[PDB]
């Protein structure tokens, strides 16, 4: 079952044989990263590498030792030698704790993993902080979001995707910290 | 001979309570070692948890085994 | 396909999504990425990443002596396979909006 | 015949529909911010079909507000 | 003897509520000062059985 | 004596309730009043049959 | 006082389905209005066996 | 004499309170494998919470095989 | 007459702790199935630790077993 | 003769234990099926577990009838 | 006639083992539902292992029929 | 007449396994409700599988209604 032992070790010897002199090898994704789950170690005790990701900025990437993360299944807490797990999140609130510390920030969905070396690597959309989130649009839309139940089943997705992420931010402004 | 004969009788059905405190004890530590799997930084609080939760239900143990005292000598 | 006037206002997210699910109506079991990585102002590098396709190839290829992948504890909704259909999706959609944008800027 | 999660059963891939909750987060944010998380939510692309090679008609998208919420 | 069964079927509910506690302590152990005291209250309140089984021993006894 | 030995069921489903409303309380916690609120429901509700199991003891003993 | 031991498997089942009330609430706060018009039909639907073994104990003292 | 008649039947009957303290025990036991399964490298530390979980639940069991004897040899 | 029957009556009901630990080894051996279906690799330790969890949860099969040759014969 | 007739209402006391190691062998036969669901590949390993934790628990219910045979006849 | 009242009474209280077999072949087979949704693809397998399962533990209701035909007609 | 009064008693203590049949088809008609909210496409398979399970277990129902009345008019 692993019959093409792949990886960036064998793409030279492959591709060097077929491409011409001049041309030096296409690099690879896994060249800009030095942090993997194979390598042990990133824990050290209690602080351990969360890395809060977005597609346009990184709100995070130093070492926190408590993150809770709003996983479909419920909110859940990552510690430093905490189960390897890939958690897809609801959208909800996002803390990071390195002491007495929470920086609260909502997430509006994406996958959250949990390496086994001990480094969580958070991977959300859209993640606004909330204090710039208002809590006057919100029932303004959810209150038009929840009479339309049409017959398209992809707008019946979409009208549910939007019922829970505007119950979800609801519920995570109006009990702030 | 039935005065003390059927406290006997009455004791060994008097302490068969003890076993669904034992299935609670097994649970609760089954869910300890599935708590310690989870995220073992907390382990050490868990089992606290695990002790607050075994002495409290404990306590309706020794109810039960006050009772079966009380009724085999009293 | 062919996809054209894409650095017109910006590059967004919705954009590479978008174009990732044009790639997602073919179903090959891989994908290849072609962009020039920008290193520095005075070289351009190119790299090739890859995308594997969930129950097709991905699982196939952390196999093994058996698999590296049953060490992460799934938490999703539905089970493995409709998790890494999603993760391969999104995993597209990242390194090819950070493939047009590392080539804009190259 | 699509079994899986709510919006695979209705054919929504994940992307789309993760970017529709990153939408209507965006649709709920403050106007210092919100008028700037439209330029990060502005598509401006096109794509084309090509059935021999060369040969093919063209699509166009022009949404400035976000990623369509309608079945494609 | 027989009246004292109902002593195991509380037993096992203390048993399975206080290994819920640790199930979502070990979920997000930030919340365990708010789980243990919701606990406590179901602890409490699953004794007024438990003792509503333990009068009912007492009162065919001795009354 | 044989008639309270079905508090053991009452006294499990409310230990069951109250592990379920921890483990409930611990999925989104900003909620833990709400599902109190279920729980205190469901307890109130199935107060029936305790109150069921403890008069059936009176319909026998002294009626 | 041997027929009315059956009152301990309807409170054992109500017990768990609270709990699945509880754990749905924590799923999803919108449909909780559909999870209680379910739930106390549910509830209903179980106290049918309950007052059928309240039935046969009034049967069986009285008749 | 009924008496030792009746003390050999609740001597019967109080053994029957290791069956729910067999089934928690079977749990956390069970509990164990899908715990350490779940991460392998806190393996013996979950063995050893479940000893400790061992050594308490088992004294459920010596509260009903002392209570055995209190009625079989007192 | 009633004493030697007594000890039979009382020991046929003394060994139905065996269906509690049936069932926790059930669960414990059903539970050893999931845990080596969620990580395949695993499937000679955690065996190991299945077998001592049954090694340890026979100890309360044979404490009944040592109450009903206790009966029987003593 | 009470002697040879009580055994009888023993035995079928006895016998109860015959209900929770059924139900121990149900649920992990469910949780073969729960386990080879998630990894078919593994599934020959995963039902030589489940013969092993079928024998290892079919003990119980040969111990059950080993007393009940021990106590009809002898 | 304590006998063959004994028997009647004893073959009563001896069917209550089917209770067990039958809740562990419910859950085995909710199980099998559970994994035919899991994956439909494995619907061959999966069945065919749950008369496995319904063989396995049906062979404890035997056992307990097997008694009964014993305590009855012997 | 006591084997006609004892044939009653052992006839009310012979139903009390249709309590355990009553909840293992109570999970399985409840995880058969749990798999057709998994994936909607497959609720006719799955009754297909619910009902002979229904069937393999109303077999046991119909095992104990066998020896309830081989006790009561045989």
């Amino acid at each position: 079952e692993a019959a093409a032992p792949a990886g960036p070790k064998e793409f030279t010897e492959v591709w060097n044989k077929k491409a011409p002199s001049t041309l030096i090898v296409p690099e690879f994704p896994s060249n800009y990263t030095a942090v993997k789950a194979v390598g042990e170690g990133q824990v050290h005790g209690d602080a351990f590498p969360v890395n809060f990701y977005t597609p346009h900025s990184i709100l995070s990437q130093a070492q926190k030792d408590t993150v809770v993360l709003p996983g479909v299944d419920g909110y859940f807490g990552v510690k430093a030698s905490h189960v390897p797990t890939i958690a897809q999140l609801k959208p909800g609130v996002v803390e990071l704790h390195s002491g007495a510390e929470s920086e609260k920030f909502f997430v509006s969905g994406g996958f959250a993993f949990v390496h086994p070396n001990g480094v969580t690597d958070i991977c959300v959309l859209e993640a606004a902080t909330l204090d710039q989130v208002d809590p006057a649009a919100v029932k303004s839309a959810l209150a038009a979001a929840s009479a339309a139940q049409p017959t398209d089943e992809f707008e019946q997705a979409a009208n549910r995707a939007a019922i829970e992420l505007y119950s979800a931010l609801e519920s995570a402004v109006e009990a702030k910290a | 001979s039935v005065l003390a004969a059927s406290k006997m009788v009455g004791a060994g059905c008097a302490t068969i309570a003890l076993a669904g405190v034992g299935a609670g004890l097994g649970v609760m530590f089954g869910s300890l070692i599935n708590g310690a799997a989870r995220n073992p930084n907390i382990a050490k609080q868990l089992v606290g948890y695990a002790l607050l939760g075994f002495a409290l239900t404990e306590s309706i143990a020794l109810f039960s085994l006050l009772v079966v005292f009380l009724i085999l000598f009293a | 396909l062919a996809i054209a006037d894409t650095y017109k206002v910006r590059v967004t997210f919705g954009q590479a999504s978008l174009i990732v699910e044009e790639l997602i109506k073919h179903n090959p079991q891989s994908y290849q990425i072609l962009f020039n990585k920008f290193r520095s102002a005075i070289s351009f590098k190119p790299t090739v990443a890859t995308i594997l396709s969930p129950d097709l190839l991905e699982k196939q290829l952390e196999d093994v002596t058996g698999n590296s992948l049953d060490a992460y504890d799934i938490e999703a909704s539905h089970e493995r396979s409709d998790v890494l259909r999603d993760l391969t999706e999104f995993h597209l959609g990242v390194t090819l909006y950070n493939a047009m944008l590392e080539n804009n800027c190259s | 015949a699509p079994s899986g999660p709510f919006y695979r059963v209705a054919g929504m891939s994940y992307l789309r529909y993760s970017n529709i909750c990153a939408d209507l987060l965006r649709n709920v944010l403050k106007e210092p911010f919100k008028a700037k998380a439209q330029a990060r939510q502005a598509i401006h692309f096109r794509q084309a079909p090509y059935v021999d090679g060369k040969a093919g008609a063209s699509k166009v998208y022009e949404l400035e507000n976000g990623i369509p919420k309608t079945a494609n």
